[PDB]
Formats: C-alpha cells, structure tokens, sequence
C-alpha cells in the first residue's frame, strides 16, 4: 500500500539524512569557528553531497500521491520532502537565476558610495555608512549618504530586479503557486483537522487586521518622534507632515532604536544597564551562560547538555583563527546543540545569550520528532521563543534576583516609560516598514502593481502606511526597496512581523500561567514550572502539528492577536496620549517640509 | 563497522538472531536482489561520532541470561576459604558436610 511504502521510505530517509545533515552541519561549524580555504572547501563538498541526496530523495518522494495518505504526520513529512524549491526550473533558467542572485549578493556586499569633491573618502555601507546613519545629526550628510546609496544601488539593481521577479514568478508557477508571494506565504499554510485550517490568502488579511489595531499606537509614537526630531531639526520637519526618510536612525528606517538619545523622555534618569555591575563582580561569558541555564532550569526547561559546554565557543578564541561575530545557535543533529557567540561581558550579550539558549532549548525539545519535522512551527515561532526569554531576562526583578541589580533599587515610573519607549522604537517602529515592504513585494510578484509604476506606488504606500516621505523625488529608474539586505538576498520579511506578534502573545500567556498580577512589561517567568510545561508542550511539537494548534496550546487562540502587544505598551501608550494633546497625531500624504 | 537491522518482515522471537542481508521487499514488485526504489537493504550503519549527544553515543551492552535445567547446576558463585582452627570445639562445614 502507498502509505506503508511512504513510511518505509521515510524510515530509510531519516537514518541516511540525519548522518548527512550532521556531516554538513559539522563542516559548516568547522568553517564558521575556524575560517580558512580548506574548511570552506570541506563545507562545500559536505553541502553538495547533502543537497544532492536531498534532491534525489525529493524526486523519489514526488512519485507518491498524497490523496491516499490518511495519517497527518506522514503526509506532513512527505510535504516537507516534496518541496523542490528552485530545482523545478530548467538548468538554463536555474543557472540564470543563480547568477542574478550571486551578482546581487556580491554587489550589495561591495556597495560603494563616495564623497563628492573629496574623492579619497569613499565609504562602504558595512564599516562606515551605518555608523553615519546611527550617530550623525547633520541633515546634509545624512541626505548625501541616503541619496547616494539609493542612487548607486537602485540604478545598478533595477534591471536585475526586473528579471529577478520574472524568474521567481516562473519558479513559483512551476511549483503550483500563483506567484512568488504565494510561495513565501506557503510557509504559514497549515493543513489539519477542522478549525485549524490556515490558507495563504488569509495571511494578508490577518496582517492587515493586526495592523489596524497597531496603527493608533504607531501614530502616537510617530507624532512624538516627529516632535522630538523637530526639536532636533528646527525647520526641516513639518508638524502635519511625514518624517524624512534619512532621519530615522537607520539606512532604510527599519529600526528606530538609534533615535533614543534624541527622543529620550527623561534625560536625567539613567538606563537600566548593568554592565558595570558585571565588571565589578568579575563575571565572564561562562557565568552569563550558567545564569541563563539557571533561568531555564528554574522555569522547568531541561538542563544544557554536556556536549553544549564542551564543544561551543563562548569567547573570542584569540589563537589565530578568524570567526564570525554574529551569535548563532546550531542544531547539528544527533543530539548536538552548540552556540557560536563571541560574548563580551555586557548586558546586551547577556540578553543575546538568553535568546540563543532559547533557540537551543527550542531545538532540543523537538529532537524526539522525525527529521523532516525537526523545525519550528513557522518562521516566526523560532525567533519568538528566544525573544520571550530575552524579554524576561531584562526585567528589574530578574536582575535583582540574581544580584546584578542592588536589592534597594527603586523602580520609578520614568525609567519604565523610557525603557518602554526604547522597546517601542526597536519593536513597534519596525512593524509598518515590515508590513509595507512585504505588501509591496507581494503586489509586485502578483502583478497588481504595474511594471513601469513601481517607485510611484512604493513612496505612496510609505506615505500611506509608514508615514515617511521621500526627501527627494525619485523616478522609476531607481530601485529604492532593493537597497535593503533582505530583499537583495531573497529573504522573507514577514517573519519579523509574525515574530513581534507571537512574542507578546507568548509573554502574556506565560505571565497568566505564572499568575503575575502586575504590568506585563515587568513580568518575569522565573520559578514558574507550570509556565515552563505550558511552553514545553508547544516546543515539543515542532512542526509535526499545525502552527494554529501550537498557538492555541500556548495562548488559547488560533490566530495572530496584537492585544498582548497593546497590553505590554499600555503605560507608554497612556503617556504618549497624555503628551500629544496639543499636537496633531497623524500625517498628511502630500509632501510637507 | 557497527550495524543494526532496520527492516524485517516479522518480529524476532526471543534469543533469535538474523544474519541475512536479503533486500527488504516493501512493495508488490520483486526486488530481484538489486537495490531499487521501494527496496531497501535491511542493515543500516550506526555512524558513531565523538561529538554526538548522550542519547546517540555508542553504548556496549552485555545481557546475562541465567537458566536452570534438570541437569546438575555447574555455575555457582565463589566458595569462602574462611580459615581453619584446630584443637577447639568449632562448628565445621566441610564440602557441605556439617557438624
Ligand atoms: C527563584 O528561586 C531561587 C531559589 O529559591 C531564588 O534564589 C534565592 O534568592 C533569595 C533572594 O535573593 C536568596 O535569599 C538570600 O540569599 C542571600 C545570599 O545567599 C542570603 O545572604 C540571604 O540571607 C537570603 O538567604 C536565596 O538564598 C536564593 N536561593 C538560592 C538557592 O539561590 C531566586 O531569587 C528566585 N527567582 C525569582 C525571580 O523569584
Ligand atoms: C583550524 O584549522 C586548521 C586547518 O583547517 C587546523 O590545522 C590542522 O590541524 C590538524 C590537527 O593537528 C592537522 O592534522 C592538519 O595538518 C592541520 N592543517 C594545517 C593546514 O595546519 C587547526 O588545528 C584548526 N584549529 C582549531 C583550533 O581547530
């Protein structure tokens, strides 16, 4: 029978796959920790063998017909195996698409904007332009950096995007999808028992529904940021107008976290930073991870493995091997869980350690599941589980409990307000940019936006949705979205929006589980075993079950809800309402200085 | 060099061993003794590596099975020498003869 044949095929596949995946992951780890040509070539062969085996099994797996398979776990495993992805196209088209992707990656990596009238001062984005966007207050210098990177990247990348869209559309149609946007929206599709069914088309409307609720809080935050920037820039920003694109603290306006010194509510009150306390008590990276482990055992999640302590790097090696700075959690397979982070003794690294340990705990929980189902429920869930631990770790209760913060510390309203504003600038601000960018990409892939009117649509939506106006008019020869890293390197962007919704939903569910009676932002889930079990029920599942079922398992709801996000930011929302009474909340679509 | 049987037509009886390497036929079509789609070699390899998790590290297992039969039992534990005391009234146990 077909189902029994699929079961035997999956049983043979899991044993062969786990070994090959472990070899590929180990070679990738060996390259990441010890960057060299030989580790890179070894990684290349390991990835080549694993990819060739995976495609060969996928081709055999496509022979099976899903109609006569009744059991959901086998059907889900076959669905995961049968996703050809880019292999659906012919060799010529696949090679052309790969060439376009590689040239896009190299050109973005090597992007150059240089000073007019000062030829020697030519700047790359990664070493210096980002520093200019984060720190510089000069209007003309920011206008130069933004316009120059926009001009060079957009003019070079507009044809490449023009055929990139067509090739991705061909690949998606070849994989029985309406467009590349539907192919991306497939990741949130859940097929399961009645009432748990989720559709790709549904996701757009769900995002819009969440956005409408988020929009008053964003409007108040935008008005407050606009007033503070107006204080910083006296005549270049209008009270009723949109914000200029180059004054948002980032190259693209993705994160507003760099506007915190300009937009601080209370300058006099210090931040909750505990780096100096760590310095005084002689803390190190090992102690940071041990404290994170103490938090995870205290909440009731399992202890870290011996292999994790033995094999991971938690410090810069300083023995002559180059490393990647970025913290990454690795699930190599066969019970091997590692973290690569060059941890300095700072508060940010402490929160990052909690986030990566959350990733490792999420990976550890679903190890029981079969190989094809050892993943997150969706892209958002994996990031969200780490983010809730990062949220809980930063609370004053957690810092006081572990002795980082003094026992006699007084929590006034003002520190809560400025901390919440910083959290909003990092978290609330990114949501309109993410929604607008994903909506633009979906409509471009769909063909709803005409080919020759692309730029004209994008700025309008930024005026409509983000409330950010272009500093200078851009015609259609520009490709203004393509300056972002995620779009130029073929990455989905809606995961951050889903991550943001899931993070607050999970945090409220755990706080209700832990019987916390106070404000959501001050909540700590330490020493609440029932909350750990409630979380672990979702963590064990992986993607064996539909993501709606896992969401119901944690929060009791089957869809995205932004009421926890509003509940988290409620004191800040009240404060922003209190201070915006004289001012005008909202923006005008037409360009206002 | 460490192998396990993943596929067998029927479950093993207690204290049974199968050394057959015959291709496991999971499908109606005959395998014909050459590996082919829906035909899998039964013996899979335990690819042990030092960095594996504790669940997957190699473990050596010895099973001791004790059986009693109508024949006289010839496997018994150590016998204590103790020590020999002479010229006094001592309870003696010599090769199962007591007094
Ligand atoms: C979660 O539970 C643990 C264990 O109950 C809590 O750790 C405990 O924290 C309290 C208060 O900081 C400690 O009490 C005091 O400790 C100092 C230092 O030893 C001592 O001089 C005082 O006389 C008093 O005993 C307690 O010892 C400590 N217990 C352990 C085993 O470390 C932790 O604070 C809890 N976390 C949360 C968020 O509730
Ligand atoms: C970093 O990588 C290099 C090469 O990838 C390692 O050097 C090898 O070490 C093994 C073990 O002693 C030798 O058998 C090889 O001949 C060495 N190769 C070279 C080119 O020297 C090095 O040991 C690695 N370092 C760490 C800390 O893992």
């Amino acid at each position: 029978l077909t189902e029994e044949n699929a079961k035997t095929f999956l049983n043979n596949f899991n044993q062969e796959a786990e070994d090959l995946s472990y070899q590929s992951s180990l070679a990738s780890w060996n390259y990441n920790t010890n960057i060299t040509e030989e580790n890179a070539q070894k990684m290349s062969e390991a990835a080549a063998k694993w990819s060739a085996f995976y495609e060969e099994q996928s081709k055999t797996a496509q022979s099976f017909s899903l109609q006569e398979i009744q059991t959901p776990i086998i059907k889900r495993q076959l669905q995961a195996l049968q996703q050809s992805g880019s292999s659906a196209l012919s060799a010529d088209k696949n090679k052309q698409l790969n060439t376009i992707l590689n040239t896009m990656s190299t050109i973005y990596s090597t992007g150059k904007v240089c000073n007019p009238k000062n030829p020697q001062e030519c700047l790359l984005l990664e070493p210096g332009l980002d520093e200019i966007m984060a720190t510089s207050t000069d209007y003309n210098s920011r206008l130069w950096a933004w316009e120059g990177w926009r001009a060079e990247v957009g003019k070079q990348l507009r044809p490449l995007y023009e055929e990139y869209v067509v090739l991705k559309n061909e690949m998606a149609r070849a994989n029985n999808y309406n467009d590349y946007g539907d192919y991306w929206r497939g990741d949130y599709e859940a097929e399961g028992a009645d009432g748990y069914n989720y559709n790709r088309n549904q996701l757009i409307e769900d995002v819009e529904r969440t956005f409408a609720e988020i929009k008053p809080l964003y409007e108040h935050l935008h008005a407050y940021v606009r007033r503070k920037l107006m204080d910083t820039y006296p005549s270049y920003i209008s009270p009723t107008g949109c914000l200029p694109a180059h004054l948002l603290g980032d190259m693209w306006g993705r994160f507003w976290t760099n506007l915190y010194p300009l937009t601080v509510p209370f300058a006099q009150k210090p931040n909750i930073d505990v780096t100096d306390a760590m310095m005084n008590q002689g803390w190190d990276a090992e102690r940071i991870f041990q404290e994170a482990e103490k938090f995870f055992v205290s909440v009731g999640l399992p202890h870290m493995t011996q292999g994790f302590w033995a094999n991971s790097m938690l410090t810069e090696p300083a023995d002559g091997r180059k490393v990647v700075c970025h913290p990454t959690a690795w699930d190599l397979g066969h019970g091997d869980f590692r973290i690569k982070m060059c941890t300095k003794v700072t508060m940010d690294n402490f929160l990052t350690a909690h986030h990566e340990m959350g990733h490792i705990q999420y990976d550890m929980a679903y190890a029981r599941q079969p190989f094809l189902l050892r993943n997150g429920a969706n892209e958002g869930f994996h990031e969200a589980v780490g983010e809730i631990m990062s949220l809980s770790a930063a609370t004053p209760k957690h810092l006081k409990s572990i002795g980082l913060l003094p026992s006699d510390f007084q929590e006034d309203s003002e520190t809560e307000i400025n901390f919440l504003l910083k959290q909003a600038l990092t978290i609330v601000g990114t949501l309109p940019f993410t929604y607008m960018l994903e909506k633009w990409r979906w409509m471009v892939f769909r063909g709803e936006i005409p080919k020759e009117q692309w730029m004209k649509k994008w700025w309008e939506m930024k005026r409509e949705i983000v409330g950010v106006v272009e500093p200078l008019p851009h015609d259609e020869t520009y490709c203004d979205p393509a300056s972002l890293f995620h779009v130029s390197n073929d990455y989905s962007f809606i995961r951050y929006y889903t991550r943001t919704i899931y993070q607050f939903q999970f945090q409220e569910a755990l706080c209700q589980a832990a019987k916390y009676n106070g404000s959501l932002h001050k909540c700590d889930i330490s020493n609440s075993t029932e909350a750990g079990q409630k979380l672990l029920k979702m963590l064990s599942l992986g993607n064996s079950e539909p993501w709606t079922k896992a969401l119901e398992n944690v929060v009791g709801a089957r869809n995205m809800d932004v009421k926890p996000l509003l509940n988290y930011f409620q004191p800040l929302f009240d404060w922003l309402k209190e201070q915006n009474r004289n001012s005008f909340v909202g923006w005008n679509t037409e360009w206002s200085p | 060099n460490y192998l396990y049987r993943l596929f067998r037509k029927s479950k093993l009886k207690p204290f049974e061993r199968d050394i057959s390497t015959e291709i496991y036929q999971a499908g109606n079509k005959p395998c014909n003794g050459v590996a082919g789609p829906n035909c899998y070699s039964p013996l899979q390899s335990y690819g042990f590596r030092p960095t594996y998790g504790v669940g997957h590290q190699p473990y050596r297992v010895v099973v001791l099975s004790f059986e009693l039969l109508h024949a006289p039992a010839t496997v018994c534990g150590p016998k204590k020498s103790t020590n020999l005391v002479k010229n006094k009234c001592v309870n003696f146990n010599f090769n199962g003869l007591t007094g």
